[PDB]
């Protein structure tokens, strides 16, 4: 068609030569818009002892490696938390004590199944305790929350030597928050948009949320735009009968293609975030970024691909990235006596900034496929993040923990019928304060 | 004289370029110059559209001067003997990124290197083409 | 490795580059199981690389789910959870507290899984370990095109990426040894 | 005018002695037959030896076509040989393994080595031995070399087997009686006040035997050191049948 109109003009020309479901920080009333990603925006990754930039030898640890990584978590936090408490030291778990003693260690189940008020053991570090596990009574506690792979400091009574009558609980400790720059002060107030999949009804292909959350982009002109994994979900019903006509990898390239043409023209910037569900990509949590090379210029300026998890600086303001449905992998395995008004979210979220993780679940989840060197090295926290993203098959919600606004945008599909995404404000404090205050002012959920 | 050659040389392309001048940035033409400039170019239109151009057909009476006349050749290799020290200058070979590099202009050295690349130096004062 | 074909469902299973052996040995992509079908899965191999992909993920998966299981034939304990105590021959088990744990699953496991394979879509050294110089003629005259040997190329790509991921034998770690 | 604009390091020459460790990774299949194509060479030099004498002409010429044939390092290439060298010293430590099963075994393939050897040094042009001898630790300094032309007289008035050609061929150098050991021993040359007037030759006897002595100290390190890396021995009765 066309190439007979250019024709036809050639030829004309020629002759004719010769004649909203959830909201933070009172955001209602305001208006909710982007500069388009033209303001002074900028995008850093951080991370401790370095940061997830590319793959890694996976699939090939030995369980010396894994008792190593868990020693030196337990060691480290428990260093940290010594000297925030002033302890002097910590007895072993297989001494015996008549009167309570402080003990360090993580807490687990003693069995394949959930953990239980009953089942809870306390597993101790190298140093001091050679690795020994002990049996622990909770009962004698005024209050406890607790999940396996948990890193604790305790002081009960131990008259066998070989069960735990605890008698207080020490509570894990944050890190500092960041500290922004002056690039960090030379910024206007901003707007980030959070996206997770499955982009599709988990009965098609069809990539229609896909499309209604590029329209919101373009509609929105946000600034920046975080979207998190399954861009091709392991779980939906065509990829996992192996249906479909073109492979995984093209389909995700074709997926990525086309929200980068089709959100050009809101000059929004774009992070992309992988998930174990995205089943083109490595399964192996800490996932490195994905890899891809259709990008212009332009799109090279405004396109960056991260790993899961990963701790992302938006102009200082300091974002923890994880599409891992750790808030439903915590959930099952959270026991507490915090009878009060603690709700179950809050104390989830306390436990994953105080454990200074985003995987601090020890045995993980049935479809969490982790290496553990890599969770060591990459997926533990470079600071206090100021916004932790976290979507989950559990409802949305937003919070404020800690000082840390946590926010779960759901997921963009529940499944064969449409989900919801969400919606951030950031404006940085005055430098006259004292103390710090969010840096993100306000938030909102929303449904495709 | 040689200023007048260059200016008789690329009418247009000064002229147009002078025209476009923002605010603030010198000029290459003093007011003398830029008279002179103007004269021969409304003189060598007048030439050629009296002689032949109003006999040709009537889609054909027009021609662009800005198009037919030649643009002054940047790339033209040169002599220079540098007066101030200078960091971090890049030089391209062929232009593939795999090649680039960078080097260092002592005070006092001499080189032969593409104009293209040193023009801001010999605006700012830095070298001397020799 | 199993697959069911999109043209009649059946599911085919794939345990080499060929079916049948001797002068009758044919292409393991040539033709359905289902005797009654038409189809070939040569013209399926997206599919086929798609239910690879899945089939891969789930093997390194069970690698990855920390299954450990006790040596002693009294204890037999099975645990998700590795014991920070370990032993002159291991994590020492919780249930007996006398003999150490081991993995379900272990890398050298998954490794020769992966590498089998890579091994059962590797066209070109299938054919190259043939014994004859006929059986060669005829697989590559017959059916092994460069078109078909693309086909096979891609699944086993779809392989070695996999082990490209994993963790090809540490030369540095054999002076750990003399 | 003056104008302006990484595996040399590894093998400057295609002589190597096995000091430093390839920290670097390797296939399966690789390692594999990086040592069984070298098992069937060193079953060659001695179907080589059965099959006319050693060391002469005809040796060196079938010889050269073995290595040409089976992808190992040569009289050195000044083009990308480094690969054959690397693919050498990494075959090298793999053969540590095999047979060091039996004495017998170690000192059978040990003997072929030692002609393989032999015949490298045998090729060699001044250039090489020039370079070589001063970049390796086989320094062995000479001293007043214009005294040789009275050693030209003596030795060969004093001599059955040398002659006044080999003093400068052959060329001559001062070095301990004791480095001509089984020359003095034997007394079947010009050696006086304690000191021998030596060519290369000797030298590769030194080399030989202190090669023997650093290989056999690592053949019981072989046998000693090695379980932590036994995860895997299905090749070692192939290898030993």
């Amino acid at each position: 068609i066309q190439e007979l109109i250019e024709v036809e003009e050639e030829e004309e020309i020629l002759l004719n030569s010769y004649t909203v479901v959830t909201s933070f920080g009172l955001a209602q009333g305001v208006s909710w818009s982007g500069r388009g990603g033209a303001g002074n925006i900028s995008l850093k990754v951080l991370g401790c002892p370095e940061a997830l930039t590319g793959s890694y030898k996976s699939m090939f640890q030995k369980l010396p490696d894994i008792r190593e990584v868990l020693t030196c978590k337990i060691e480290e936090l428990g260093s940290e938390l010594k000297e925030h408490y002033k302890i002097e030291a910590f007895t072993p778990l297989l001494a015996p004590a008549q009167e309570p003693v402080t003990l360090l260690g993580q807490i687990g189940c003693d069995s394949n199944g959930k953990l239980n008020n009953k089942s809870v053991i306390l597993e101790g570090d190298r140093e001091h305790s050679s690795g020994a596990q002990i049996p622990v009574d909770l009962s004698e506690l005024k209050e406890y929350s607790l999940f396996p792979g948990q890193v604790v400091i305790m002081e009960g009574i131990n008259t066998t030597g070989r069960k735990l009558v605890a008698t207080k609980l020490y509570e894990g400790v944050p890190l500092p928050f960041y500290q922004p720059t002056e690039e960090d002060a030379d910024f206007e107030q901003s707007m980030v948009l959070v996206a997770c999949g499955p982009y599709t009804t988990s009965d098609s292909i069809t990539y229609d949320p896909l499309l209604d959350l590029i329209a919101v982009i373009n509609h929105d002109r946000p600034d920046v735009c975080i979207l998190f994994g399954p861009f091709l979900d392991a779980k939906h019903e065509q990829v996992e009968n192996c249906l479909l006509t073109s492979p995984f990898e093209d389909i995700f390239k074709q997926c990525l293609r086309t929200i980068i043409e089709g959100t050009r023209s809101s000059g929004s910037h774009l992070v992309f975030v992988p998930s174990l569900r995205d089943v083109h990509h490595e399964p192996v949590y800490p996932q490195p970024p994905f890899s891809y090379s259709d990008l212009s210029r332009e799109d090279k300026k405004q396109v960056q691909f991260v790993s899961e998890p990963c701790s992302l600086s938006i102009n200082g303001v300091i974002f923890g990235l994880t599409s891992t449905d750790l808030l439903f992998h915590l959930g099952a395995e959270e026991i507490s006596s915090s009878s009060g008004t603690s709700d179950r979210f809050s104390r989830i979220l306390k436990h994953i900034l105080t454990q200074r993780s985003y995987y601090p679940l020890y045995p993980p989840q049935e479809d969490m496929a982790i290496d553990y060197e890599s969770f060591y090295v990459y997926a533990q926290l470079p600071v206090t993040p100021d916004v932790l993203i976290i979507p989950s098959e559990l409802r949305y919600f937003v919070k404020d923990v800690l000082g840390c606004v946590c926010v779960n945008p759901g997921r963009l599909t529940k499944g064969q019928v449409g989900g919801t995404f969400a919606r951030l404000y950031l404006r940085r404090p005055a430098a006259d304060g004292a103390e710090r205050q969010s840096p993100c002012i306000a938030v909102q959920v929303v449904r495709i | 004289r040689c200023r007048l050659m260059k200016i008789e040389k690329f009418f247009p392309h000064v002229l147009e370029k002078e025209k476009t001048r923002p605010e603030g940035e010198p000029s290459s033409l003093s007011p003398e110059e830029l008279a002179f400039a103007r004269e021969f170019m409304a003189n060598t239109e007048s030439y050629l559209k009296n002689v032949a151009l109003k006999h040709m057909p009537p889609n054909l009476q027009k021609v662009d001067l800005f198009r037919a006349v030649p643009k002054p050749d940047l790339d033209s290799y040169v002599f220079l003997r540098v007066r101030e020290r200078q960091e971090n200058i890049l030089v391209e070979p062929d232009t593939d990124e795999q090649r680039d590099y960078v080097i260092d202009l002592e005070k006092g050295s001499q080189h032969l290197i593409r104009y293209k690349t040193i023009a801001p130096l010999v605006a700012s004062g830095a070298v001397q083409l020799i | 490795f199993k697959c069911p074909c999109p043209t009649c469902g059946t599911e085919n299973i794939y345990d080499n580059v060929f079916d049948g052996s001797g002068t009758d040995m044919e292409p393991s992509l040539y033709r359905c199981s289902n005797i009654d079908c038409k189809a070939s899965p040569l013209t399926f191999t997206v599919q086929l690389s798609n239910k690879l992909i899945m089939d891969i993920r789930r093997f390194i998966k069970k690698y990855y789910d920390g299954w450990l299981i006790c040596e002693e034939p009294t204890c037999r304990n099975r645990t998700r959870h590795l014991p920070l105590q370990f032993s002159r021959t291991g994590p020492l088990c919780p249930a007996c507290m006398k003999a150490t744990l081991q993995p379900e699953y272990s890398d050298k496991s998954l490794y020769t899984q992966l590498c089998f394979y890579r091994y059962i879509f590797d066209a070109e050294c299938a054919l190259e370990k043939l014994t004859t110089d006929h059986e060669k003629d005829k697989l590559k005259k017959q059916f092994f095109t460069p078109k078909v040997l693309q086909d096979y190329r891609k699944l086993k790509n779809t392989a070695e990426q996999f082990l490209s991921r994993s963790g090809e034998v540490n030369l540095s770690k054999l002076f750990a040894g003399c | 005018m003056e104008f302006s604009g990484q595996r040399n390091a590894s093998y400057p020459h295609c002589l190597q002695f096995y000091l430093q460790p390839p920290s670097e990774n390797i296939s399966l299949i690789e390692f594999e037959n990086l040592a069984i194509d070298r098992v069937k060479l060193l079953k060659s030099v001695e179907n080589l030896g059965v099959s006319y004498v050693k060391g002469t002409e005809q040796y060196q010429s079938k010889l050269e076509s073995e290595l040409r044939k089976l992808k190992f390092s040569y009289r050195e290439n000044l083009e990308d040989e480094y690969e054959p060298r690397r693919r050498d010293h990494i075959s090298h430590f793999i053969l540590r393994l095999a047979y060091c099963q039996s004495e017998e075994l170690r000192r059978w393939f040990i003997q072929q080595e030692m002609d393989l050897l032999r015949f490298r040094f045998s090729i060699l042009p001044k250039d090489k031995i020039q370079d070589f001898l001063k970049d390796s630790q086989l320094q062995f300094e000479a001293i007043s070399d214009e005294e040789k032309t009275l050693r030209e007289q003596e030795i060969v008035a004093s001599s059955p087997s040398l002659s006044g050609l080999k003093l400068g061929f052959e060329s001559i150098y001062k070095i301990p009686f004791a480095d001509a050991l089984d020359l003095f021993r034997g007394r079947k040359v010009y050696l006086e006040d304690g000191f021998a007037y030596v060519p290369l030759k000797d030298i590769v006897a030194i080399i030989l035997n202190e090669f023997r002595a650093k290989l056999s100290k690592a053949l019981a390190l072989t046998a000693r050191s090695l379980p932590a890396v036994q995860s895997d021995e299905r090749l070692q009765p192939l290898l030993n049948h």
